[PDB]
């Protein structure tokens, strides 16, 4: 699965700036970019984070 | 453990910061400075000055390329009298919010096991200031106000010993 | 708010929420109109209290406010519960997963 400029907390949140994707029924890995910076449109404290991007 | 640009600046002058806050009344006899009652150098405890408490609201913006570290304190009083002494205010919250946490802090008013004398309890904490962040502070009782911050950057542990220099 | 849902696949359901955090009392007001509001996730293995604070913070991408995002899983043949008088971000889409891997940072093409 590739989400191109958007991150996981683009994806998993759905960022409008992220629409154009197509998630398929199956993966291995979740690729970000170094410019992931279109994700949390809306600041915050996104607790326990860190388990959820190794749970997908 | 591993600084190496350290410098020990104020970041609040201790001349016009709190005007309508007493930084002298809030000592203790824990903590003496030379026999007489005291409290901490790099922390002010701020206590109620008259009848009532102003509401606390200071900031300081990241003027320098590294990061500023900065420790406050939480105070919790033993008894419901001692906290209507010293604040004159029941329901007190403190807020600390930088550009990436924001934190809520509640002090509880119980009776603790008296360790050196003192029934109550005070938990520090800290946080880290990016360059170009800035830090805010929102409370109105229970806070310990810092006094000096410490600018670091770094890239270490902790030694116990007796060994000289 | 009050709702439901009953775990009628064979594999775990993942389940995002959210609190949101106002800026200023006024904003929690014009929001919601509850000053005391409390946010509740309860399953068979965790039950959660939720309760968001209205305080000032500096001001990130045009925004006073935060919003604290929240997860849990769900077990096949547990019914998750939602109540809340508040703040709460309802969810929309569920991610129904089985597993048995990380996350990379990079420009390569696919």
């Amino acid at each position: 699965l590739h989400l191109g400029k958007c991150n996981i907390a683009g994806w998993i949140l759905g960022n409008p700036e992220c629409e154009s994707l197509s998630t398929a029924s199956s993966w291995s890995y979740i690729v970000e970019t170094s410019s992931s910076d279109n994700g949390t449109c809306y600041p915050g404290d996104f607790i326990d984070y860190e388990e959820l991007r190794e749970q997908l | 453990s591993s600084v190496s640009s350290f410098e020990r600046f104020e970041i609040f002058p201790k001349t016009s910061s709190w005007p309508n806050h007493d930084s002298n009344k809030g000592v203790t006899a824990a903590c003496p400075h030379a026999g007489a009652k005291g409290f901490y150098k790099n922390l002010i405890w701020l206590v109620k000055k008259g009848n009532s408490y102003p509401k606390l609201s200071k900031s300081y913006i990241n003027d320098k390329g590294k990061e500023v570290l900065v420790l406050w304190g939480i105070h919790h009083p033993s008894t419901t009298a001692d906290q209507q002494s010293l604040y004159q205010n029941a329901d007190t919250y403190v807020f600390v919010g930088t550009s990436r946490y924001s934190k809520k802090f509640k002090p509880e008013i119980a009776i603790r096991p008296k360790v050196r004398d003192q029934e109550g309890r005070m938990n520090y904490y800290w946080t880290l200031v990016e360059p170009g962040d800035k830090i805010t502070f929102e409370a109105t009782g229970n806070l310990v106000v810092p006094r000096y911050a410490f600018a670091m950057e770094r890239n270490s542990g902790i030694i116990i010993s007796d060994t000289p220099v």
